[PDB]
């Protein structure tokens, strides 16, 4: 009685109709013990290095700092120049550069023609 | 601390729509409530509240004497 | 902005709204009961219930914390967590 | 272990059907469901739980060329009607 | 998704479901009275098939239902000004500070309030003394390598506390 929610980049689909929580195998829910295991022990050694009157400071995240030096230092290694990244790249840093620089070029050589001739706004044009 | 809290077996439901809506549930076949809850957002001080065009009937059930006052003045 | 609360007067509120639902008697309501056991009323009807009291007191409890109320006692101290009903 | 699970989750006293033609009576067999068939498992596992997806019927062709029989073997096939509607009739 | 178990007990999900609809049609329903009875005719339709004993015509009904549902939801469910996504969502947040705090303060206002002071020194003594032996022995002796869940067990052996108090007690009255 629905055309049945397409999914979609921005269509984020909800947790009632997957519809993969139907047939659901008996290893799925093994790995779903797995996930709650996982989760487990990281909030048990949490909770260890958390809870600690001795200690004073932060939290010292290991997986915060694994993300931000992946984001940050990680990126030039690894790289090869591939076809995608050579034209994406070909596509991103000349393309609109060379798009306004027509139209400037084009907008210009309108206002140098007009004030060749004289035919402009000149009654007073003060403030250039 | 006391609150006093006014009790129960005071309403004995008797109202209006949760009745016609009782008999009406009864005739389909359901009977089975939630009970008298709504019986205290009905009726006391309630039960006939006003409706639509009474609130602009409200302006003018004691205005009419003054201004005839101030036509007459 | 500073309503007062107790928790003697707020386990006879509960117990009021408890003896105000239809099937159970008000007769034999205890403090301390079962919900499935003794009174005689399903899943169904005691998440009735829940909800019935969510939309009185003003804020949700959730499925998962839903499992696992299953006595009054427990629902009158839940509440009084969420209200930290001292002066 | 895999046939063990095979056994644990899909042969369910839900699902199954018992049924008998011949000279004997509808309670006879009642009986002896009640006391045979009355205890069986009848108890599935964590949710685990089959269900007919709607199977995708693509519609294609495929063929085994093989230069050293006698008779060759051809099959066509289109949709079909399923189990409820008149269109199976 | 959920702290205690992995699979979340069917019979729960189907309450879930019934907890939504009956909260989208509160959002659906002004007046009250036809709220109750349109509730009354949902739960009179859950009950026309509680009893099926199988398995897979309840999933199917539960496919058809969340089909049905997701249709003829609403958009803005009525949820409650203190719920998440609703009206306060922490609206009194302002003044939540966690009370590891108020101990960097100088010691004229340290003079100031001498009563609440001490006594959180004398809690202070009472999270130290318990807090090596019988917590970390707890927390390394009944447990498996593996800790398999998220609940934590009370100290039944004795005397003082179970552990992991200081956060769970110590947090702030919700409403300043």
């Amino acid at each position: 009685s629905f055309p049945k929610y397409e999914p979609s980049r921005l269509a984020s689909l909800p947790t009632t109709l997957d519809p993969a929580e139907y047939d659901i195998s008996s290893e799925t829910r093994k790995a779903q013990a797995e996930r709650l295991a996982i989760r487990s022990r990281l909030k048990r050694e949490y909770q260890l290095q958390y809870n600690d009157p001795s200690r004073r400071g932060v939290v010292e995240d290991p997986a915060l700092i694994r993300w931000t030096c992946a984001r940050s230092a990680n990126v030039y290694p690894n790289f090869r120049p591939n076809t995608k990244t050579s034209l994406l790249g070909a596509l991103f840093g000349i393309g609109p550069l060379i798009f306004w620089y027509y139209v400037f070029k084009t907008d210009r050589d309108r206002k140098e023609k007009l004030i060749q001739e004289g035919k402009l706004d000149r009654t007073f044009n003060i403030s250039y | 601390s006391k609150m006093e809290l006014p009790d129960y077996k005071q309403w004995k439901i008797e109202g209006t729509p949760l009745e016609t809506v009782q008999e009406k549930l009864a005739a389909r076949g359901l009977r089975d409530p939630w009970g008298r809850n709504e019986a205290w957002r009905y009726m006391g001080g309630f039960a006939n509240n006003v409706s639509f065009v009474g609130a602009l009937l409200k302006g003018f059930k004691w205005g009419f004497a003054a201004f005839v006052v101030a036509v007459g003045a | 902005d500073a309503p007062p609360l107790t928790l003697e007067g707020i386990k006879d509120r509960v117990l009021y709204v408890l003896k105000l639902y239809d099937k159970i008697d008000p007769e034999k309501l205890s403090v301390n009961s079962h919900f499935m056991k003794d009174l005689g009323l399903d899943s169904l009807d005691q998440v009735e219930i829940i909800m019935a009291m969510e939309d009185e007191f003003g804020f949700e409890i959730p499925d998962i914390d839903a499992e696992k109320l299953m006595c009054p006692q427990e629902i009158v101290d839940y509440i009084a967590d969420k209200k930290d009903v001292y002066e | 272990a895999d046939l063990t699970e095979y056994l644990s989750r899909h042969y369910k006293a839900p699902r199954m059907v018992l049924a008998a033609a011949g000279g004997l009576e509808h309670r006879q067999l009642l009986d002896l469901a009640q006391k045979h068939f009355s205890g069986l498992s009848g108890t599935y596992d964590e949710d685990a739980v089959p269900t007919l997806t709607p199977c995708r019927f693509t519609g294609s062709e495929i063929r085994h060329r093989e230069d050293g029989l006698p008779l060759a073997h051809v099959a066509i096939a289109v949709e079909g009607p399923g189990w409820a509607n008149p269109d199976n009739v | 998704f959920l702290p205690s178990a992995a699979y979340l007990t069917h019979q729960q999900k189907v309450l879930q479901l019934y907890k939504r609809a009956l909260r989208h049609l509160e959002s659906r329903c002004v007046h009250r009275d036809k709220y109750r009875y349109f509730a009354c005719l949902l739960r009179a339709r859950f009950d026309e098939h509680k009893n099926e004993k199988d398995m897979v015509k309840a999933t199917q009904l539960l496919r058809e239902a969340e089909k049905e549902f997701w249709h003829g939801q609403h958009p803005q469910p009525y949820i409650f000004p203190e719920s998440p996504g609703g009206t306060s969502y922490e609206r009194y947040e302002c003044y939540k500070v966690p009370e590891w705090c108020l101990d960097d303060w100088h010691p004229s206002e340290k003079a100031m309030y001498p009563d609440y002071f001490a006594k959180r020194e004398q809690w202070k003594k009472l999270r130290r003394e318990s807090w090596e032996r019988e917590v970390k022995q707890l927390q390394e002796e009944t447990p498996v390598g593996g800790p398999r869940t998220e609940a934590l067990p009370p100290a039944r052996k004795q005397g003082d506390l179970p552990p992991l108090w200081w956060h769970i007690v110590t947090r702030p009255r919700e409403r300043p």
